[PDB]
RNA sequence: UACCUGGUUGAUCCUGCCAGUAGUCAUAUGCUUGUCUCAAAGAUUAAGCCAUGCAUGUGCAAGUAUGAACCAAUUUGAACUGUGAAACUGCGAAUGGCUCAUUAAAUCAGUUAUAGUUUGUUUGAUGGUACGUGCUACUCGGAUAACCGUAGUAAUUCUAGAGCUAAUACGUGCAACAAACCCCGACUUCUGGGAGGGGCGCAUUUAUUAGAUAAAUCCGAUGAUUCAUGAUAACUCGACGGAUCGCACGGCCUUCGUGCCGGCGACGCAUCAUUCAAAUUUCUGCCCUAUCAACUUUCGAUGGUAGGAUAGGGGCCUACCAUGGUGGUGACGGGUGACGGAGAAUUAGGGUUCGAUUCCGGAGAGGGAGCCUGAGAAACGGCUACCACAUCCAAGGAAGGCAGCAGGCGCGCAAAUUACCCAAUCCUGACACGGGGAGGUAGUGACAAUAAAUAACAAUACCGGGCGCAUUAGUGUCUGGUAAUUGGAAUGAGUACAAUCUAAAUCCCUUAACGAGGAUCCAUUGGAGGGCAAGUCUGGUGCCAGCAGCCGCGGUAAUUCCAGCUCCAAUAGCGUAUAUUUAAGUUGUUGCAGUUAAAAAGCUCGUAGUUGGACCUUGGGCCGGCCGGCAUCGCGCUCCUAGCCCGGCAUCGUUACUUUGAAGAAAUUAGAGUGCUCAAAGCAAGCCAUCGCUCUGGAUACAUUAGCAUGGGAUAACAUCAUAGGA
RNA sequence: CUCCGCCGGCACCUUAUGAGAAAUCAAAGUCUUUGGGUUCCGGGGGGAGUAUGGUCGCAAGGCUGAAACUUAAAGGAAUUGA
RNA sequence: CCCGUCGCUCCUACCGAUUGAAUGGUCCGGUGAAGUGUUCGGAUCGCGGCGACGGACGUCGCGAGAAGUCCAUUGAACCUUAUCAUUUAGAGGAAGCAGAAGUCGUAACAAGGUUUCCGUAGGUGAACCUGCGGAAGGAUCAUUG
RNA sequence: UCUUAAGGUAGCCAAAUGCCUCGUCAUCUAAUUAGUGACGCGCAUGAAUGAAUUAACGAGAUUCCCACUGUCCCUGUCUA
């Protein structure tokens, strides 16, 4: 082409989102934002798929033309903003807020949360450099630059941040023996502890990482994200705890739901 | 264009050898005895029966141990239970193999119907299937290929409409009425 | 369903083909056609040619409104008020749609790289100095649309001149410290100094310098950087560093003075990061052809050095230098009715063939070429020139590009309406609102695909087999049927209210009153010698007419032609033609053949290729329930994992092979769940009091090769202990 | 010269438990129970080892080598008769 | 049963004087539109200094700047010669096939009446014949007879 | 069938060899008694009277084509 691309058609969306391949030509293109557009989900889904607070593609205009939406902390009008992992999504007319975390299946799941839970996320750094002037300052996954950071803080480490001051409030060395939340792959969403880490000159590195009840799998660098300090997470895991398991054990869970019912 | 990407399939295959006498006859057994129309009746339902035992077959070469065996296994036993094709006890899926093209044309609603009286005959039960006159659950199925379910088994029954099982009269019933009054 | 049958003979067993037999998301054609659901459709020949119409514009409370209107209408101090059209300004029109002509490691796919680059926008952070002799900001420019009015030209978003008036358009111009350090440097005293006052935002270009180790105070990053970044010396005729715009009021005087404040925001400039992207870029992989064995190199072919250009690497280009680069592992060249992939048909497996087309990548807009604007274009619904084709002209000139949507001509075996709408999916702009031939809806539509009518039940029957007496009988059982026999029941094809449906319509799905005697509400297409299912029927013809895929039929008694009758197969479908798949173990890797059926080179040598004898313990076992974990006569560990002196250590040969994992676009394939009434489908839906909500789902797998990582180390490669230059 | 044994040759005879369509074959055997290595070569009968291009030769010719078209058989082994 | 020449009819391909014909592509050479950048150029247009002169001028301030022009670069397009490839005409020559109720013989299949056949060479209406070497696919598996 | 010592073989051709003859067919041209390629009942071709070919060569004969030109249309002018 002699530009950028603006359409998204359907077939081509991420396969998360669960769109219909008949249900339209075309999907919501991804506004550019702090979310890299494959590991995203924009706003439209959120609120007509999931929640049902909207039927159309209009409607979902004219709510956030209210303003009742409001995305990590600021209020926020684009139809296809681009949140992502550990976002928060909070609509204060109905008084409700979400953290963004995946299913085992890999899949956003809008996780219901008070207020207090509501002040803070979790960010891990890209990067820490020097900037004009030698000023310190560090790179976010979630496009955010922090300046004057701890120089305790590495680069992959995660850190927490105060959605009203604006600055770091807590972090975590990203190392061996702390809860991981893994964010692509066919692994997404499996938590676990870091067992290992091989690394290779000039390429990626390996995480190894176990699951509460045994069962042991592996990512790539790129796909970890430490939650907390130690076994215990720093934030609310979702309606299943992060723990992967066979067809057939779901099998099982139905019939054995389907025992009693 | 969107609607291109809806998919459609084919449902029966027509014989390598046309004219043959011994497969001829046995196919006039089923067609004549069930009460069919033509011949892809039957045919549709060997294709799909061909389609299970190739199913079958494959997970009969794998192991037991092997997940995929033990899962599809399952749920191909519970869908062969489920519909009846398959009897008590008959659970290790190599009873799957020995079914025959008889045992779906029994869970039809055409011969269903039939079996449980209310017809006087298999060819009376298709045309008393087509004029909106049984119904299963709740809903009027009108399709003489329905594959019963044992579940709604015991609740196909007449309508709550059909003269036969329902509520009033008929075209020519009332119009004998009428020119009687 | 991992399958064959007819034809060489007087007969036989072979070889071997011809012919039959099935499908095609595979095209045309013929005959026929009632219902429901579904949906391909000018690709093939001509990337041939186009009448007409449409497909791209855009406005907020938040750049500019006395230019003329509209509605308030004024108490006639201020308002152009509140809404506005036009218009200047900003942004967009580089996406989508269409097609497949050129294009054969090329596009492309998986996989890499950018430390070799640009990147409007988003999101986050960031921002002093303009001159003042840095001793704290230093003043406000005309002229242009809409409008008024004079005009020319046949001419069209052709065009000239005069009169006004706006800016977030254009051009200027105020600028925030200790100056933090650095260089001069009156004098002071002697300096290791104090120094009076002169020189320093951010960018840009160049140069110098800093950015630290190794065991008996060194302090950011990478696998790896003269890296990030800092200091210094200057250099630029600097892109920059706000003269912009909204509502809301609401603390309090300093002159009680729209009075000092001070908020939230709209737009805008600049650096870094991010995001949406590209541009190049590594490895491996593509059909047929040798009646295509050499190709490239003067004039870039392969490399070197210095430049130039680019956004940036690079013979990309220039000057000088060297003589390289590719090739039987097929270079170079030719063919392609050749865009690549995801995929498709067929499939016991292995395969064979197709892939213009709705997703991704690329390329083009009649053929070439060159450009402007812009962040982004070598853009064609932008321009400039030429080539071809053609329109208007008042004859001087002017205006062009349907491989966008519809439509016409042509070409052909071969393909729809010059319809409605932005309601859904999304996109776009200054924007909640405008627009969208994207896209959706309807008409045509037997391309393919689904479900499914054209009767059912009864008794009479001249009758027909058993079964109750079986004898001698007779009828009577499932009604098997000629039966325009008879009797009422069933119902939709149809038609019609309404409702629903829908952007509005129509169709479906519901459903008031009509809607069946069999002549009608009537089912057809191919066959009846064999292959191959079904006539030793009857009339005609007489090697004629014809049929016949093949074998064959027809010369006066034709099972084969032409007909009637009857039967056969499939059935709302069926026949024909052509390409392809199967059959075909007649392309043979699995898996064929070569004495005589086709086929061992006259014979030997020989390079490449292919293939290649044996041999090196993991052998004899302790251990706990296939395996860890170990002792035998198991080359080390300091450095990470490191047990209560200790397992389980990294470099001092390379690989295939296998094991497990990663990361792998979706759609399609397989496959779980789910009663769209079934099915093809879809991705839903199901329970609640099918009551102010509850419960959710939207699994999972295969993915040849190449690349990455993990263990194994049987097998098999290449290399290599005898100058001991060994440990 | 006679007898016995080994190795290596040219063959012959008798027989299948073998193979083959058979004639025959102790190698044409160890083949649907299909895999030792490797080279050449066939794909119904003709047209045709022809045309054309190349190349070798003094020439005669050698090597390489199609197509259009045509046709239901051509052919192999064995049987009975004539 | 069967071969070939010849006569007749049709079909397909071959050679072939004709510097044959057409079409499309490519190499080189000549001319070369337009753009882009460069060089001069400077129509007129902006403080409209000064002289402090009387809306008028020249000394003018530097800054904008058109038509044109200069040299480079990209480069369509046209023309000549050549070459390539694909079609197509041709007096005449000459192959194969098929048809038909034709002419000449008798080559082969039996010892086919001269056993057949392979290579080479020569000769003849035609099938063929003959020389030389070879083969049995022979009409001999055989001489201690 | 008459005859001869033998009856002109391989080849070649309206040829520097063909009377008829400006042979017939094709090609070159606007038009060709010319040229070239074919045909061969050859007045009267033909094999060291050598037959048929043939690269290179030729102040040898002949036909055509491009260029060139006062050869020509059609002459004029200049110098010795
Ligand atoms: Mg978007
Ligand atoms: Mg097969
Ligand atoms: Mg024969
Ligand atoms: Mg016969
Ligand atoms: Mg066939
Ligand atoms: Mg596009
Ligand atoms: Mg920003
Ligand atoms: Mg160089
Ligand atoms: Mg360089
Ligand atoms: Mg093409
Ligand atoms: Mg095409
Ligand atoms: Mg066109
Ligand atoms: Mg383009
Ligand atoms: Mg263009
Ligand atoms: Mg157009
Ligand atoms: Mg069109
Ligand atoms: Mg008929
Ligand atoms: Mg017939
Ligand atoms: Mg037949
Ligand atoms: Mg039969
Ligand atoms: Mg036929
Ligand atoms: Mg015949
Ligand atoms: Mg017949
Ligand atoms: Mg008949
Ligand atoms: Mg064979
Ligand atoms: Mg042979
Ligand atoms: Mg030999
Ligand atoms: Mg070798
Ligand atoms: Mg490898
Ligand atoms: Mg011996
Ligand atoms: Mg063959
Ligand atoms: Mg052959
Ligand atoms: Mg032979
Ligand atoms: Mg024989
Ligand atoms: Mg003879
Ligand atoms: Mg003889
Ligand atoms: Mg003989
Ligand atoms: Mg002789
Ligand atoms: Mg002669
Ligand atoms: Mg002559
Ligand atoms: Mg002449
Ligand atoms: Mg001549
Ligand atoms: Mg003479
Ligand atoms: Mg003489
Ligand atoms: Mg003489
Ligand atoms: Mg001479």
């Amino acid at each position: 082409a002699r530009g950028l691309k603006k359409h998204l058609k359907r077939l081509n969306a991420p396969s998360h989102w669960m769109l219909d391949k008949l249900g339209g030509a075309f999907a919501p293109k991804p506004s550019s934002g702090p979310h890299k557009a494959r590991e995203c989900l924009p706003l439209i889904l959120i609120l007509r798929n999931r929640l049902k607070y909207a039927l159309t593609y209009r409607e979902v205009q004219s709510i956030l033309m209210q303003r009742h939406i409001m995305v990590d902390g600021k209020v926020r009008t684009d139809k296809t903003y681009p949140a992502g992992f550990m976002d928060i999504i909070s609509i204060p007319k109905t008084g409700e807020n979400y953290r963004l975390l995946y299913d085992t299946k890999g899949r956003f799941r809008l996780h219901s949360v008070r207020d207090e839970d509501a002040k803070f996320k979790l960010c891990k750094v890209r990067s820490v450099q020097f900037g004009q002037k030698g000023i310190p300052y560090l790179n976010t996954y979630d496009g955010r630059t922090i300046r004057y950071p701890d120089p305790l803080i590495k680069a992959n480490d995660t850190i927490k941040l105060d959605l009203e001051t604006n600055k770091i409030v807590d972090f975590i060395k990203f190392d061996v023996g702390n809860v991981v939340m893994v964010t692509g792959g066919r692994n997404t969403g499996r938590v676990g502890v870091i067992k290992n880490r091989e690394k290779h000159k000039g390429t990626f590195e390996t995480i190894h990482v176990e699951d509460a009840q045994g069962h042991q799998f592996a990512t790539r660098l790129g796909n970890v994200f430490t939650i907390g300090k130690g076994t215990k997470p720093w934030v609310s895991l979702p309606k299943g705890k992060g723990i992967k398991l066979t067809i057939i054990e779901e099998q099982r869970k139905r019939d054995a739901a389907a025992q009693a019912a | 264009h969107v609607n291109f990407y809806r998919n459609y399939g084919k449902t029966f295959k027509k014989p390598r050898r046309p004219y043959e006498k011994e497969r001829l006859d046995a196919e006039l057994k089923l067609v004549g005895e069930y009460g069919l129309r033509c011949k892809r009746e039957l045919w549709r339902v060997q294709y799909a029966l061909s389609r299970i035992r190739n199913a079958a077959r494959h997970l009969l070469t794998l192991d037991e141990k092997n997940p995929r065996r033990i899962f599809e296994g399952a749920a191909l036993l519970r869908r062969m239970n489920r519909y009846g094709l398959l009897a008590e006890g008959q659970d290790k899926l190599d009873y799957v193999l020995a079914l025959t093209a008889e045992n779906f044309l029994a869970r039809r609603l055409q011969t269903l119907v039939f079996k449980a009286g209310m017809a006087k005959s298999i060819h009376h039960a298709r045309v008393l299937i087509r004029q909106r006159h049984i119904r299963v659950g709740r809903q009027i199925v009108n399709v003489p290929s329905f594959m019963v379910r044992v579940e709604s088994e015991k609740h196909i029954d007449f309508s709550l409409t059909s003269p036969f099982g329902g509520g009033p009269a008929g075209r020519v019933k009332r119009k004998n009425q009428k020119k009687a009054s």
